[PDB]
Parts: C-alpha cells; sequence; structure tokens
RNA sequence: UAGCUAGUAGGUGGGGUAACGGCUCACCUAGGCGACGAUCCCUAGCUGGUCUGAGAGGAUGACCAGCCACACUGGAACUGA
RNA sequence: CCCGCAGAAGAAGCACCGGCUAACUCCGUGCCAGCAGCCGCGGUAAUACGGAGGGUGCAAGCGUUAAUCGGAAUUACUGGGCGUAAAGCGCACGCAGGCGGUUUGUUAAGUCAGAUGUGAAAUCCCCGGGCUCAACCUGGGAACUGCAUCUGAUACUGGCAAG
C-alpha cells in the first residue's frame, strides 16, 4: 500500500525534485538528477501525448505518496465537487493529513510525516488521528503529542521546515508544536510546476 | 360529471350488446409519430337502441358478462 | 428509414454470435482429451503446433491449443479449457490452461509464470 | 502569439521505373489564441523540410473566428468531404473535450471550453478542414444583430 | 392489527431504528403503512438521535393502533425531554 | 401532390436567398401570412405583400446585408409525416438563441422567445438562423 | 405460425358465490376474437431498481424492498376470519 | 477503545517493455522451439520466442478467461444510407394504410396551460450529521421525465357543416 523503493530513483525518472529527501544535502550530490534511472537513462525519447500526461500524473502521485486507486478516487471526488477539477484535486491532496503535517514541519519528508501519523504522534483537535488520508478541515488544530514531543526527529524536522518556504494556509507554533489549518490552499497558492490539466485529461480520456 | 368514453359502434348483432371501437390518437414511444390506436369494447345496451356506425357514449360498470363491463349512457350522431 | 416504415417494421439489433460457444458463457470448462496431435500453421508461419481435440463436460467436441514448451498430455487426460484462438490454426478457438488438473505447469519458466501455471522459484 | 503544433506526419509513396519514391507530408496548425487559426499541409522528401513548408503555409491563409469568452458562440456542425464534425460550447472549466486533430485545431485557435465529436471519417486533414470551416462560419451576436437590423439587446 | 414498532436499519453493531406504522403480520423490515419517526441508540451527544412525529402517532393510536413497548418508552422519553 | 405548403414556402425562401432573387412569390394562405409576419418582425425578410382576391399571391421581399443572404438556414421541423409539439420547458433555442423558432401556440403564431415569455408551447413549425 | 372458438359470444330464467360474472345449468339468438397479429411455437417470474451511456437508448432483474407463483409428481377438498 | 512491554523486529508480489501502449539491452535458439487482443514476429547479428540485467504499470493484490454497455453515427427517434462501394420491386393498376390545396363557422379528439391526486421505502443526486478517515450508516431536500381527473386556450392537426 506504500512505495518502499528508491526515492531518488523516482525523482530521476520524473525529472524534478520530489522532495523525497530531507533537503540537507543537495539532490545533485545525492544522484545524477538529470539522467533518468537505469541502463538507458542517457536517452530522452520523444514523448507521446499520453506519455506526457502519464508522467505528470506519476509526478504528482509520487510527490504525495498516493497509490492509484486512492488517487483515482480523489480525482472522482474532485470532479464531483463544484469548480475546477484539477484545482479541486490539488486541494484534496494538500488537505491530506500527512501532507499538512509535512507542511507544518513535523517531519523532514512526507514519508517521515506519514510514519509519525501512523505511529500515533499527531492529534487533530486534541484527538489522536491515525489515518494519513484523513482530510484536515479549515480551522483545525494539529499538534504533536508529548511522547512524540521529545523526539529529536521532530525538532530536526522543525529546523529544516524553518529553512523551507513557509505555507500561507497554515499557522504553526514551533514551541507548542501545534499548527492551525486555517484554509484549504488556492491554486495560485500551490506550486506552478504542477500541470493539473494533464491529469484531468488523462482521467477523462 | 361521470367518467365516460365515446366511440363508433363496430357491431350490434349480439342481443342487448354492441361492440364499440374507441380509437385514441396516441404518439409513438420512439419515433414520435402519432398513431391511431383502437380499443374494442363489448358494451351493454338494453332495448337494442344502437345501430351500426353509430357514435355512442359509454361508462364503466360492474361486469355484466364474461366480456361485457361497459354500459351505454347516450347515443349521438345516430344517422344512417 | 421513413418514420412510417420504422413504425411498421422497427430496426433490428445486430445479434452478434459468440466466438467461443463451447464455453457457453462459462469462463472455463473441463474436458477429456480425445486426441493429442500437432498441426501446421497458416501461410505466413511454419511450426508444429500442439493441439488436442477435447470432449467437454457439456457434450461439445472442440479443438484446444496447448501453449508453452512441452506438455505431459495424452489421451484420457482431464484438462481445463479457456477462451482464445490461435489465429494461425484454422478453427482452433480455445486454449488449454497450463497449471490446471491433468495439465502440468511449464518446466523451468521464470517469466509469465502466472500465465503458465509455474510456481515461484526460490 | 502564434502557437503552432503538428497534427500528423504521414509517409506517401510514388512509383517510378526504378522503384518507389517516398516522401513525407506534414499537417500543421497555427493560431494566435485570440480567434485566428490556420492549417497548412506541406510535402517534402524529408520530415523537417515538410514541417517547415507546412508551417509557412499555415502561417499564411489564417482565418478569424468569433469567440465568446474563450468558448464557442453557438453549437456548430461542419463538414468536409468525409469528415462531419460537431462542436458545442461548454461551461468554464470543462476543458477541450475533443479528438486528436480537433483538439489541436481548437487549442491553437484559442477555445478553452468545448465539447466536440468527429463523426464520419476521422482522416486528420479532412477533419481539420471541417473544424476550421465550422469555426469560420460560426457568427456572433453582433453579427446577427447587424444582419437582422436590430440591436444586440433585442436579440440577446 | 396495525402497530407502531421499530424497524432495524444501519450497520452491524450500529443499529438505527426507523419508527414505522405497519400491519403486525408483515416482517420487521418489510411492508409498512407509514414511517413516523426514527431512533438512534448509539447517537452521541450534540446529536438528536430520537425523533417521533407525535401527532401522526396520536392519529394512528386513535385509529386503533397498538404500540411496541420500546416505542412507548421512546414516546415517554420525548415527552419528558420536551 | 403538394403536401406541405409551409415547407414549400420555406424552400422557396431558401432557394431565393441562394439564387439572389429579390422577391419570392407563392400562393397565399393565412398560416403562411402569419409565418411571414413573424419573419418580418424578427427581421429575416424585408417585407411581405398579399395581392389578389380570388386566388391571392403572397410576395415576400427577401433581405441581403453584405451581398449574402440574411436567412442563413431555414428548416421545417413539424411536418405532415411527423408532427412536433413541445411544452414551454421543452421549447428549442435555435443557434443558441441567435436564430428564432416559429411556434404555433394557442395565442397565434409566434417566435419561441415570445411563446416562452407567454408561457405556452405548441407546434414547432420551423427553425430559422 | 392466418385463420381460431360450441360454454364458444350475447340474452332470458333457475342454481351457485362473501361478492359481480357462462361461475354453472336449461332454452333462445348466431354470435365472438383476428393483419392495431387472433391461434400456434419458442423463451421468461414482474417491478422499484442495477450496470453502461452526454443523452436517447442498450443490457439486466444476484443482494435489499413491493407483487406473484410453487412446496417430491398429479388431483381433491376439509377445518378456518 | 485506552495504557504498558520489547525490538526493524513478523509482513511484496503480479503483469508488461515492436506499434496501438508507459517501459531496451545482452545472451541462447535459427520459419525450429515458441509468441499473439489486432497488425504481426522467429529461416544464424530477434528491443516481438526463452533466460538474464535494466525499466514501466498496478500493488495485497496482479494477470488471464467469460459476460454486458461504451467507443459503434456499425439498425442511424436523437443520428446513416441506395448511379458506380451492400441497397430502387422489370413495369403498372389498386384495397387496407400513410399524407392532404384554399375560406368561414363549429367542436375540442391530438396539442398547449393551470390545479388536484398519485408516482411505496430503499436506491441516484444536493446540503448536513455519526463511526479516528474512508467504505458504511444516517437527517432533510431534490428527483421519480409517468399516469389519472377537473378547469381553461383554439394557432396548428383531426372531426362536422357550408363554400
Ligand atoms: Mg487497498
Ligand atoms: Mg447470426
Ligand atoms: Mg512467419
Ligand atoms: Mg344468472
Ligand atoms: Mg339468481
Ligand atoms: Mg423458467
Ligand atoms: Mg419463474
Ligand atoms: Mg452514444
Ligand atoms: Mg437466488
Ligand atoms: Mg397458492
Ligand atoms: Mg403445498
Ligand atoms: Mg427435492
Ligand atoms: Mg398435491
Ligand atoms: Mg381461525
Ligand atoms: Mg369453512
Ligand atoms: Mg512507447
Ligand atoms: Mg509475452
Ligand atoms: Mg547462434
Ligand atoms: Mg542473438
Ligand atoms: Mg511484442
Ligand atoms: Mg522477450
Ligand atoms: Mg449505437
Ligand atoms: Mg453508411
Ligand atoms: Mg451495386
Ligand atoms: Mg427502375
Ligand atoms: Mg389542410
Ligand atoms: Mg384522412
Ligand atoms: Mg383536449
Ligand atoms: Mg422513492
Ligand atoms: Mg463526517
Ligand atoms: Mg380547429
Ligand atoms: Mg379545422
Amino acid at each position: 500500500a506504500r512505495y518502499l523503493g528508491p526515492k531518488l530513483k523516482l525523482s530521476r525518472r520524473e525529472g524534478t525534485d520530489l522532495f523525497l529527501k530531507s533537503g540537507v544535502r543537495a539532490i545533485d550530490t545525492k544522484c545524477k538528477i538529470e539522467q533518468a534511472p537505469g541502463q538507458h537513462g542517457a536517452r530522452k525519447p520523444r514523448l507521446s501525448d499520453y506519455g506526457v500526461q502519464l508522467r505528470e500524473k506519476q509526478k504528482v502521485r509520487r510527490i504525495y505518496g498516493v497509490l492509484e486507486r486512492q488517487f483515482r478516487n480523489y480525482y472522482k471526488e474532485a470532479a464531483r465537487l463544484k469548480g475546477n477539477t484539477g484545482e479541486n484535486l490539488l486541494a484534496l491532496l494538500e488537505g491530506r493529513l500527512d501532507n499538512v503535517v509535512y507542511r507544518m514541519g513535523f517531519g523532514a519528508t512526507r514519508a517521515e510525516a506519514r510514519q509519525l501519523v501512523s505511529h500515533k504522534a499527531i492529534m487533530v483537535n486534541g484527538r489522536v488521528v491515525n489515518i494519513a488520508s484523513y482530510q484536515v478541515s479549515p480551522n483545525d488544530v494539529v499538534s504533536i503529542r508529548e511522547k512524540a514531543k521529545k523526539q529529536s526527529r521532530v525538532k530536526a524536522a522543525l529546523e529544516l521546515a524553518e529553512q523551507r518556504e513557509k505555507p500561507t494556509w497554515l499557522e504553526v507554533d514551533a514551541g507548542k508544536m501545534e499548527g492551525t489549518f486555517k484554509r484549504k490552499p488556492e491554486r495560485s497558492d500551490l506550486s506552478a510546476d504542477i500541470n493539473e490539466h494533464l491529469i484531468v485529461e488523462l482521467y477523462s480520456k | 360529471k361521470i367518467r365516460t368514453l365515446q366511440g363508433r359502434v363496430v357491431s350490434d348483432k349480439m342481443e342487448k350488446s354492441i361492440v364499440v371501437a374507441i380509437e385514441r390518437f396516441v404518439k409513438h414511444p420512439i419515433y414520435g409519430k402519432f398513431i391511431k390506436r383502437t380499443t374494442k369494447l363489448h358494451v351493454h345496451d338494453e332495448n337494442n337502441e344502437c345501430g351500426i356506425g353509430d357514435v355512442v357514449e359509454i361508462r364503466e360498470c360492474r361486469p355484466l358478462s364474461k366480456t361485457k363491463s361497459w354500459t351505454l349512457v347516450r347515443v349521438v350522431e345516430k344517422a344512417v | 428509414a421513413t418514420v412510417n416504415q420504422l413504425v411498421r417494421k422497427p430496426r433490428a439489433r445486430k445479434v452478434a454470435k459468440s466466438n467461443v460457444p463451447a464455453l457457453e458463457a462459462c469462463p472455463q470448462k473441463r474436458g477429456v482429451c480425445t486426441r493429442v496431435y500437432t498441426t501446421t500453421p497458416k501461410k505466413p508461419n511454419s511450426a508444429l503446433r500442439k493441439v488436442c481435440r477435447v470432449r467437454l463436460t457439456n457434450g461439445f467436441e472442440v479443438t484446444s491449443y496447448i501453449g508453452g514448451e512441452g506438455h505431459n498430455l495424452q489421451e484420457h487426460s482431464v484438462i481445463l479449457i479457456r477462451g482464445g484462438r490461435v489465429k494461425d490454426l484454422p478453427g482452433v478457438r480455445y486454449h488449454t490452461v497450463r497449471g490446471a488438473l491433468d495439465c502440468s505447469g511449464v518446466k523451468d519458466r521464470k517469466q509469465a509464470r502466472s500465465k503458465y501455471g509455474v510456481k515461484r522459484p526460490k | 502569439e502564434l502557437q503552432e503544433k503538428l497534427i500528423a506526419v504521414n509517409r506517401v509513396s510514388k512509383t517510378v521505373k526504378g522503384g518507389r519514391i517516398f516522401s513525407f507530408t506534414a499537417l500543421t496548425v497555427v493560431g494566435d489564441g485570440n480567434g485566428r487559426v490556420g492549417f497548412g499541409y506541406g510535402k517534402a522528401r524529408e520530415v523537417p523540410a515538410a514541417i517547415q513548408k507546412a508551417m509557412e503555409k499555415a502561417r499564411r491563409n489564417m482565418i478569424n473566428v468569433a469567440l465568446n469568452n474563450g468558448t464557442l458562440q453557438h453549437p456548430v456542425k461542419g463538414v468536409h468531404t468525409g469528415s462531419r464534425v460537431f462542436m458545442q460550447p461548454a461551461s468554464e472549466g470543462t476543458g477541450i473535450i475533443a479528438g486528436g486533430a480537433m483538439r489541436a485545431v481548437l487549442e491553437v485557435a484559442g477555445v478553452h471550453n468545448v465539447l466536440a465529436k468527429a463523426y464520419g471519417s476521422t482522416n486528420p486533414i479532412n477533419v481539420v478542414r471541417a473544424t476550421i470551416d465550422g469555426l469560420e462560419n460560426m457568427n456572433s451576436p453582433a453579427m446577427v444583430a447587424a444582419k437582422r437590423g436590430k440591436s444586440v439587446e433585442e436579440i440577446l | 392489527m396495525v402497530t407502531i414498532r421499530l424497524a432495524r436499519h444501519g450497520a452491524k453493531k450500529r443499529p438505527f431504528y426507523q419508527v414505522v406504522v405497519a400491519d403486525s403480520r408483515n416482517a420487521r423490515n418489510g411492508r409498512f403503512i407509514e414511517r413516523v419517526g426514527f431512533f438512534n441508540p448509539i447517537a452521541s451527544e450534540k446529536e438528536e438521535g430520537t425523533r417521533l412525529d407525535l401527532d401522526r402517532i396520536a392519529h394512528w393510536v386513535g385509529q386503533g393502533a397498538t404500540i411496541s413497548d420500546r416505542v412507548a418508552a421512546l414516546i415517554k422519553e420525548v415527552n419528558k425531554a420536551a | 401532390s403538394m403536401q406541405d405548403p409551409i415547407a414549400d414556402m420555406l424552400t422557396r425562401i431558401r432557394n431565393g436567398q441562394a439564387a439572389n432573387k429579390a422577391a419570392v412569390t407563392m400562393p397565399s394562405s393565412k398560416l403562411k401570412v402569419a409565418i411571414a409576419n413573424v419573419l418580418k418582425e424578427e427581421g429575416f425578410i424585408e417585407d411581405f405583400k398579399v395581392e389578389g382576391d380570388t386566388k391571392p399571391e403572397l410576395e415576400l421581399t427577401l433581405k441581403y446585408f453584405q451581398g449574402k443572404a440574411v436567412v442563413e438556414s431555414i428548416q421545417r421541423v413539424s411536418r405532415p409525416g411527423l408532427r412536433i409539439y413541445k411544452r414551454k420547458d421543452e421549447l428549442p433555442k435555435v443557434m443558441a438563441g441567435l436564430g428564432i423558432a416559429v411556434v404555433s401556440t394557442s395565442k397565434g403564431v409566434m417566435t419561441d422567445r415570445a411563446a416562452r415569455q407567454a408561457g405556452l408551447g405548441g407546434e414547432i413549425i420551423c427553425y430559422v438562423a
């Protein structure tokens, strides 16, 4: 139910940095980020329309760590919801609890955040939530519980997050180790490299 | 006001009884054309008042025979 | 075409026959090998293709391909047949299932094992 | 700003005393994203040359299209010999729901929200020709007002 | 005769009873004349959980409808709460 | 036999526009006159003129704007072989509301928009674009 | 599969049913159904729904709920609201 | 459901990589062995067979088979056609049937409008609520395009009467 393989392998295949490493060390130093994985990496075949759409979808899925059935469900939900479908999909993905934890900074990677969430380190509105796919809502406080409050990983992660670019849609208290999910982000608020439109076309073939 | 149907008398041979076509001008389910559909009814008529070709108004009633559950109420356009 | 014509005589749906009628809308069916032989392919191919004429549980006498390299089949050998034609044996509409009742899994296969009934090697 | 994209590249042959002579044909389509779209069909012995010829042709002989807010003006049909095409305006956010060639032509033209289908033949060149014809013919409400001798407000 | 009784609905271990008027012969979840309320025994706090249309119940009783013991209890609870 | 006079009239209009004819003449009828009147009101033709007593002739004066025909398309819808009637919620919008649809209602022959405003359906005679 | 039907179609009168009724019986009349498909043959429980489809349709009727029929096969009644 | 204990500990496979269709190399065989949904591949340099390495796609599942709708405007009511691609009876007459120039009156059958009754609950959809989330359960709506009756309108079509 989770991808347990090499992460820079995934990043190399996509082309971009998927943030599968903490970002202490540069990805160029950890791998040949430019060259694609495998014997035939040093080759860029001309990509079909289907291929480009698939690659974009794969990129997004890898970024968040969602397998296909769940991703498809997300897309359907987005389509059902009013407004722009790609935008809705992005919002839902962002809404995921592991993602919010990562954004707040209670984990260097989403993999780390997911681990914490699974292992019951994270309380949503003072109630231990265990599901990584848990949709966080606006005005939801999300906090590290004290047993995980002593974790050196958590404090290190916070430091790394401080280095990273802070999200506008959250407000996080580093000493309290609690963050309030004020609102679901807008498309202008999320990253521009993601071409949600390709994904919409692919799941609307 | 009572429920009643009009129709042309298709036959009047069986005694005290007439057969009354009740053509309805329905629309076709699929093609949308309007088709003339027909409804034969055995109607009871006492006194054998009705002729063939006669327009006749009928109402529904308790069954009077195997096939006969309608009675006539008034004849109209009873020309020959 | 004329609306009147359609009303008179409506449009007939094109009743498509099945191409695997011995299955009788079953996903597989059991049968007994009446006869096991090799046959020549069609004009763009040369081979000796392994095939068995099989009497099915429901009466039908069909012909069935035997895929994979080598097989432990002979007369009176109970097998499961599945849908699929050999495009190049004329009139063969069914495959044997490798890895079923009397049919053995293919020997020494490491790929497509699920398709050839071979258990995972250590 | 003159967005262009090649729909289909196809190899065609001629026969001569010697043997066969192959050559390539490229169907391209350019457009400014504000209404103007034009297709071009180039032929050359090699693909890049063919594409260049096609591009030049497309860049010239463009045609203006009445677009209403990045969408069609009304549902329009279009034919070109085998290719009969249907295309319908759709709500903002629908995206281009359109075949191959059709999708390309619409996108370069600048329609952002359409529902299309290609009936009949789906031969790229003919289908593109059909779509361009349909788009061209499609009139706007200002046009209808002008024709009928009314205000646009009387027609709506 | 006509009776007013609970019909079990919901999921396993999470019952939700629909209060229905029905001919006693009919099966528990089967044919019923009128649905006159609901009752949710696992309903949490800050949730209604019970709702009986009392006027309809009164009307049916007047007509001569018997009442299940549980439904009677529910009616009593509603009256006290209100 | 002549089996559809309205259709004939529509065809005449179409052919006149195709052939750049200034006017088109045909045997007059009350329904035809009503349709023509609707057309004039909406501005798809310049004028109509009924002339004669025993067997009167309708003469429509067709309309051109930039060398080309104003009535781009004009199709019969209801026809003797297949009558079409619509309810107020089902009334069609021709060319997404730019063209008009001539509808015969209980309150006389009117365009689709007018009929919708009134709140009644009827026999859909033709679309005009 | 083009003709089918003699309680067959209708009437009068008795009987019968909780009830109308050829439900049944006696007589009288000679009708009745059928190309808008009678009769005959093959297949099938029906519906809310389900799947699919832009829709119109197409396919389908497990589960859940409404109706129907059956209870080894073929008949029959008794008791009883 | 909660608390505690120990220790990464007990927990990843299946299909595919010639085009359609995301993913390529080497070796083995040599029209054989075999593959295949279609088109096709293999006759001694096989990205198509078989193994390996590498990769792609799904993932506690993954393939294959069967079955239905879709694509299929390939039964075309919406929405096709018939000179030569399949398709105009060899030609006529004519009953049933389908269609009917033009005016007025009348009727109100088709048609249209409004109301009333019904269209079980579940289901579908919308806004909520409850299971840590989801599935699932659930409150209220919307919908159920239908059918029936009554009251109207009378342009068109039908009936009737005169032209
Ligand atoms: Mg799962
Ligand atoms: Mg056949
Ligand atoms: Mg060959
Ligand atoms: Mg009697
Ligand atoms: Mg008596
Ligand atoms: Mg049966
Ligand atoms: Mg049955
Ligand atoms: Mg369709
Ligand atoms: Mg069963
Ligand atoms: Mg029984
Ligand atoms: Mg029994
Ligand atoms: Mg038994
Ligand atoms: Mg018995
Ligand atoms: Mg008793
Ligand atoms: Mg008794
Ligand atoms: Mg590829
Ligand atoms: Mg293979
Ligand atoms: Mg060799
Ligand atoms: Mg080799
Ligand atoms: Mg291959
Ligand atoms: Mg291989
Ligand atoms: Mg179809
Ligand atoms: Mg055709
Ligand atoms: Mg021919
Ligand atoms: Mg001839
Ligand atoms: Mg007339
Ligand atoms: Mg007539
Ligand atoms: Mg009426
Ligand atoms: Mg319901
Ligand atoms: Mg909730
Ligand atoms: Mg009239
Ligand atoms: Mg009249």
